[PDB]
């Protein structure tokens, strides 16, 4: 039964992550004054199985300056963490219960950097060393103020779980006590994608592709599905833990129901970032997140480790 | 466990014996030397676990943190190296044989 | 000094709200009447088995039973 | 064992896609195909030469930041305790000597960069 | 129109909201019309030993009342 | 005492500072164009680099 | 199972040595990260999960600014590999190959305190508290802020002057 | 249940991808780039197509000779067009790139990209409507829609 | 020790977690608490050269209980006899042993 769990959870996570990459397409255009893929299916749902098949099906690139074993690992990676991800999410219900969830997420996320800085070493391009760079310095930006503005949160859930979260936001949101977190948190995880306005690893103004430069059809594809899978996954993360569905034990479909719509509304508003804002300067991230976000970051953390103990709130060990 | 900590006790080992055999890279020995502390972490874990000594695990953590002020000064060591003979090799600070 | 904080809070208000919320999270235990209960929860959670004593007989503030109107109680958390 | 088991089949799923990237398509190689790309002129030396970084000092600090959240993630079990005014104080001392290491750091201009 | 994505929105929203029903929906029937056991402290893994014990079946979710003390 | 081998020895410096070969400096050479989209086209740009 | 710990360990002493055999920094901290992996594994297979998922954590932002400095200060044109120098390579397999005799001369002419083939996965979890309600890990590395205070400030003092220490070795 | 149909059937579903899914590459010499955008602009949506302009070669599916092509420029285009992975095809716009042009006679231009590369479509204009443009990217979809690449393996 | 500071002031900052028989988190025990409780009393009061020959018996259950490589010696040992027998068929083992037991409670 297990596999099949594994089934239900892993082949509707990749066609989201296709008819995402369609409504990012559909929705840009419509904020660009333009309609966006119509002509290939009804309204476009083809589209998405047409770039992938035509990806798989072109010639791949084994250059002659690469590391071919870094080369191929890195999409590997990227997609299994990409997909992992997914596993210890309540929807109420998770595939994996752990106790330190979120530990877990912190860890394969700050791995699924070492994919991009080892494709764009392998790659032995200049571009692509440029790409990892901007890699290394977006995650040393955006780490930080992460784990924190998370531990805030967590001292009032009592817990690295996220299945504790739920019985936290039983009556009310954790935005209310956290809004300033949630954006901070919000823009962070911005930054731990490489979506705009932070899409700096492969910006194309400045580099070609960056790290996916010399990348071809398939490992491509993988990267891409990786990215917009991640998307979709720190949506959840944010309306899981600051936004709350109703969760009645005798009703975990209108849990589920609540969940996609919020993180629908979070992906689309992704993509309308994307659709609104230019891109930052690399230096100007690592300046924002360490003169705005850490000190602010690191006072609501004491603020929020004090506020359980004036106010007899500590949260219960299980 | 005695195999486990035979086998971490050979890798702590493994790990000095690259630490003293240099070669011409120098951020290899400290990546040695940031094994050689990952072995006894993990050793020291083990340890804390297997007696069920709660009170012990306070120390472990203390060790990363002092290895990894370690390395922060030895990567600024480093990056004065390179600024002053263009290379981390080890070949060239050899001019204190007067 | 009116001036200045003005104009930080024009120009920079990020670290005013940060030394604020520093101080506030430094003075606010000070000053709420519900800090004391902190603790007192935390001491009242039987995390571990409440281990008996042997009647000596020499006992008196002590109970015999869990609903022997003795020992802690724990209203002021029941309504708190 | 279902951690294994779910990571395990995510690995397979990668490697087939891989493998039937790698050995469908057909394929035409030469060199001046495979050759790296430097906005369509050749490259004027190799990307393996050092590239400076202006921001190893904030990367230096970040090690110790990291290090900071380590010893600050124990809370959510520091708070279950009964002696709480030392938590309390603890947790301050740690984000205020944090919080002053940042600020001689910002104020000596090591977050910004060399140029 | 604005409405024209509408598809691919309820495309992704319908393949979002099957993995937590499919969960749910397969724990109760693994383990027997109940949510699975949440194992977070050594006590209740105890407690679902004993229960996959004295089950004549090794399984926890056999709910033994008292039916089974006389 | 002399030696074959503290023949080449030299006195070192009375301030401690050595007279040290002038290590040239290497900036990466980029071809910034064509092809680039940022380079409208026509444009090579090549570029010197210190990161 | 059984044999689940000792592969562990096997891995992690591989790893390690194709560490100490000095590649290019990159695929060191590549073998770093493995090695880091499987210890959190095995600390994970011994009782505890916060002490492994930390660690892994702490030399994944080491690694990040290990290769950051090494494309800066430790790169070469032909940077080496494991299979790159035939030398290199031909110890590490003899690295691997004494590992097995050590271990299947040890098993048969020692004791069974060190390395026993047989009684394998018998001695892992010695004793545990079968009803236990307050035996996470992170209990004790929380004592630090209420019992062991002096190992906190101590670690907090050790990172304010590698704060400093790091700048003034930094100054130009 | 007949292999040469199964293999007809099969080679449309290539086709079809490879045509509805055709990402071109930013590769703009002169001024008919400013029709190639204008046709990627709201009257002209290209990716309601499955067009995508992508910036890197080994990504793309399709290059647009948008202008004139110099002698000093010769050499990128083809080392660009060499590291396009096949199936590659290209697209000749406006008249500098089918054969110079009004830069014909000049000593600093080749009298077309079919000297330097293979051309599947030219579009001709000085510039070419945008509409003409897109008039020769369907063309091309047609022409991907003939290629029955199968069929030749299996009567091989 | 060197510098019996601590002693002097009268305070506590790296002495009271130093053994395992010290207080943990939540009253917890560490395992060969006893042993070590009983080692540390006896050598009390007397110095370690005698502690050396007085309280070796009490090291020796506590070197044992932490350690145990005798248990492991004995274990091994019947394994390798229950082995040998089946090897050469002289033992079945009983059905607890097995898998196929009653499951009390
Ligand atoms: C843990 C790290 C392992 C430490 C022990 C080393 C074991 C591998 C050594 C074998 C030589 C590999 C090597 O360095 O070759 C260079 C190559 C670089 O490419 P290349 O230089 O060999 O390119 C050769 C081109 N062909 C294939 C045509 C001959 O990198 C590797 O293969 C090793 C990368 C390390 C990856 C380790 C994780 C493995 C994951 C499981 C699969
Ligand atoms: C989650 C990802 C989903 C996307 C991946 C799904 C992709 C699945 C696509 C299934 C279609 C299978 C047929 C694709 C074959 C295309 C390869 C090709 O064009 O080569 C032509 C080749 C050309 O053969 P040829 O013999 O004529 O080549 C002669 C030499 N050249 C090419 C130089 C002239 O045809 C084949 O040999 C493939 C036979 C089809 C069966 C292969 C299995
Ligand atoms: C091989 C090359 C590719 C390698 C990349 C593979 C992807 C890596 C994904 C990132 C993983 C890093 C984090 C470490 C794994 C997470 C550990 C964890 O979550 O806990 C282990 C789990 C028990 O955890 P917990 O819930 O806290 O304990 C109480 C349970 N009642 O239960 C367990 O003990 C299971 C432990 C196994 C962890 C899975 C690792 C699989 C490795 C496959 C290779
Ligand atoms: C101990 C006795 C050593 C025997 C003498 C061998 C000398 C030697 O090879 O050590 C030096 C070596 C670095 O040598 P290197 O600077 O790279 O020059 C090329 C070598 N021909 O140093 C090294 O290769 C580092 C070796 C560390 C790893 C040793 C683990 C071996 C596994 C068994
Ligand atoms: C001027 S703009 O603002 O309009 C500008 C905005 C951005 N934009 C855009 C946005 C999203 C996608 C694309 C097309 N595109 C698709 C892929 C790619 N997709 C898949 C893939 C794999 C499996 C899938 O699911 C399944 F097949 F079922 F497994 C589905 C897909 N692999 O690679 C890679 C590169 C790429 O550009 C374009 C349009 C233009
Ligand atoms: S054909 Fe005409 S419009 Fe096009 S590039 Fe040449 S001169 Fe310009």
């Amino acid at each position: 039964m297990f596999f099949i769990n594994i089934l239900t959870l892993l082949v509707p996570i990749l066609i989201a992550m296709a008819f995402l990459t369609l409504v990012e397409r559909k929705i840009l255009g419509y904020m660009q004054l333009r309609k966006g893929p119509n002509i290939v299916g009804p309204y476009g749902i083809l589209q998405p199985f047409a770039d992938a098949m035509k990806l798989f099906m072109k010639e791949p690139m084994r250059p002659l300056t690469t590391s071919m074993s870094l080369f191929i690992i890195a999409p590997t990676l990227s997609l299994t963490l990409a997909l992992s991800l997914w596993v210890p999410l309540p929807m109420p219900h998770p595939l994996i219960n752990l106790n330190l969830g979120i530990l877990f997420i912190l860890a394969t996320s700050s791995l699924s950097v070492y994919s991009i800085l080892w494709s764009g070493w392998a790659s032995n391009s200049k571009y692509s060393l440029f790409g990892a760079l901007r890699a290394v310095a977006q995650t040393i930006s955006y780490e930080v103020t992460m784990a924190i503005i998370l531990l805030s949160v967590l001292l009032m859930n009592g817990s690295y779980s996220l299945q504790t979260l739920i019985t936290t936001q039983e009556h009310m949101w954790l935005l209310l006590p956290a809004w300033p977190m949630a954006m901070m948190w919000f823009i962070s995880t911005l930054a731990e994608t490489n979506r705009a306005p932070f899409d700096l690893t492969e910006g194309e103004s400045e580099l070609v592709s960056g790290f996916n430069v010399e990348y071809a059809a398939g490992p491509f594809a993988l990267f891409f599905m990786a990215e917009y899978t991640n998307i979709i996954l720190m949506n959840a993360l944010t309306t899981i833990i600051f936004l709350g569905p109703l969760y009645y034990i005798n009703l975990p479909e209108l849990y589920s129901t609540n969940f996609m719509m919020e993180a629908l509304l979070l992906s689309s508003t992704f993509l309308w970032i994307r659709a609104s804002y230019p891109r930052f300067r690399y230096d100007q991230l690592m300046h924002l997140l360490w003169k705005n976000f850490l000190p602010l970051t690191l006072a609501l953390c004491m603020w929020h480790i004090s506020l359980p103990i004036f106010t007899a709130g500590v949260p219960p060990y299980m | 466990m005695p195999s486990t900590f035979f086998n971490l006790t050979m890798a702590f080992s493994l790990s000095l014996l690259g630490t003293l055999m240099f070669r011409s890279h120098l951020m290899s020995t400290l990546l040695c030397l940031e094994g050689m502390v990952l072995s006894l972490f993990i050793m020291t874990s083990v340890t804390s676990l297997n007696s069920n000594s709660m009170s012990s695990m306070p120390i472990p953590i203390t060790i990363l943190v002092f290895a990894a002020c370690e390395a922060a000064v030895g990567l600024a060591l480093l990056v004065k190296v390179s600024n002053t003979y263009g290379t981390d090799y080890v070949q060239n600070l050899n001019l204190l044989q007067c | 000094i009116s001036a200045f904080l003005k104009n930080a809070w024009a120009k920079e208000p990020v670290l005013v709200v940060s030394f604020s919320v520093w101080g506030l999270a430094i003075i606010m235990p000070m000053i709420s009447p519900y800090t004391k209960y902190a603790s007192m929860i935390n001491k009242a959670t039987p995390y571990n088995y409440p281990v008996p004593v042997r009647d000596d007989g020499n006992m008196p503030d002590v109970p015999s039973h869990p609903q022997d109107p003795l020992g802690p109680s724990l209203d002021w958390l029941k309504n708190l | 064992m279902n951690l294994y088991t779910v990571i395990f089949i995510n690995i397979l799923l990668s490697l087939t896609l891989i493998l039937v990237a790698f050995w469908l398509p057909q394929m035409n190689l030469y060199s001046e195909k495979a050759n790296p790309y430097e906005c369509g002129f050749d490259p004027t030396s190799s990307a393996r030469l050092p590239f400076s970084m202006k921001f190893f000092l904030v990367a230096i600090t970040f090690l110790l930041f990291d290090l900071e959240i380590a010893l600050l993630l124990p809370l959510p079990w520091a708070i279950q305790t009964i002696k709480t005014s030392t938590m309390m104080i603890m947790a301050f001392i740690l984000v205020t000597i944090l919080s002053l290491g940042l600020a001689y750091e910002w104020t000596q201009k090591g977050l910004e960069w060399t140029e | 129109m604005w409405f024209e994505i509408l598809p691919g929105l309820a495309i992704m929203g319908v393949c979002l909201v099957i993995p937590g029903v499919s969960t749910a929906y397969i724990h109760k029937f693994t383990n027997g019309g109940k949510e699975k056991r949440v194992a977070r402290v050594q006590y209740q893994w105890y407690l679902m030993e004993r229960d996959r014990r004295i089950s004549g079946v090794n399984r926890y979710y056999v709910s033994k009342g008292l039916e089974n003390i006389d | 005492y002399p030696s074959k081998e503290t023949a080449h020895w030299k006195p070192p410096p009375w301030n401690d500072v050595d007279i040290l070969k002038e290590k040239a400096v290497t900036n990466m050479t980029l071809n910034f164009g064509p092809q680039h989209p940022a380079a409208h086209g026509v444009l090579r740009l090549v570029l010197e680099l210190s990161g | 199972m059984n044999n689940y710990i000792f592969v562990l360990s096997s891995l992690f002493l591989v790893g390690c040595l194709g560490l100490a055999l000095k590649p290019s920094p990159i695929y060191g901290g590549l073998g770093l990260i493995v090695s880091g992996f499987v210890g959190c594994l095995m600390v994970l297979g011994f009782g505890g999960s916060f002490l492994g998922l930390m660690v892994f954590l702490i030399y994944l932002g080491g690694m990040l600014v290990v290769f950051g400095y090494t494309t800066a200060m430790a790169t070469e044109e032909y940077p080496e590999t494991w299979g790159s120098n035939w030398l290199i390579l031909g110890f590490l397999v003899l690295g691997v190959i004494m590992e097995v005799f050590l271990i299947c001369v040890l098993n048969y002419y020692d004791e069974v305190g060190v390395i026993n083939l047989d009684g394998l996965g018998d001695w892992l979890m010695y004793e545990v508290d079968d009803v236990g309600v307050m035996l996470e890990g992170g209990i004790g590395v929380a004592a630090m802020y209420s019992c062991a205070t002096w190992m906190m400030v101590v670690a907090g003092w050790s990172l304010f002057a590698g704060i400093f220490i790091i700048i003034e070795i930094t100054r130009d | 249940s007949r292999a040469e149909y199964v293999v007809t059937k099969l080679d449309d579903l290539i086709n079809w991808a490879r045509r509805s899914s055709l990402w071109p590459m930013t590769f703009g010499l002169a001024c008919c780039a400013v029709e190639m955008m204008h046709m990627a602009a709201p009257r002209y949506d290209m990716d309601r197509f499955g067009v995508v302009f992508r910036a890197s070669p080994r990504q793309a599916d399709v290059m647009i000779v948008a202008g004139t092509l110099t002698n000093k420029m010769a050499p990128a285009l083809r080392k660009v067009y060499d590291q396009m992975p096949e199936p590659r095809y290209v697209v000749s716009m406006g008249s500098c790139a089918n054969g110079g042009g009004y830069y014909h006679y000049s000593y600093s231009v080749v009298r077309g990209c079919d000297r330097i590369v293979p051309v599947d479509i030219y579009v001709p204009g000085c510039p070419p409507t945008a509409e003409a443009l897109l008039y020769g990217i369907l063309q091309l979809q047609r022409k991907i829609k003939r290629e029955q690449k199968l069929k030749i393996w299996y009567r091989r | 020790p060197f510098l019996d500071i601590q002693k002097k002031l009268g305070i506590s900052l790296d002495r009271h977690f130093m053994f395992l028989s010290a207080e943990q988190p939540y009253k917890n025990a560490a395992r060969c608490h006893a042993f070590e409780k009983e080692w540390i009393e006896c050598a009390h009061g007397i110095g370690g050269t005698r502690a050396k020959k007085e309280c070796k018996i009490e090291f020796d259950d506590f070197e044992e209980c932490l350690l145990r490589y005798k248990t492991m010696r004995r274990m091994h040992d019947i394994k390798k006899q229950r082995e040998k027998l089946m090897k050469e068929g002289k033992y079945t083992p009983p059905p607890h042993h097995s898998g196929r037991e009653e499951p009390r409670p």
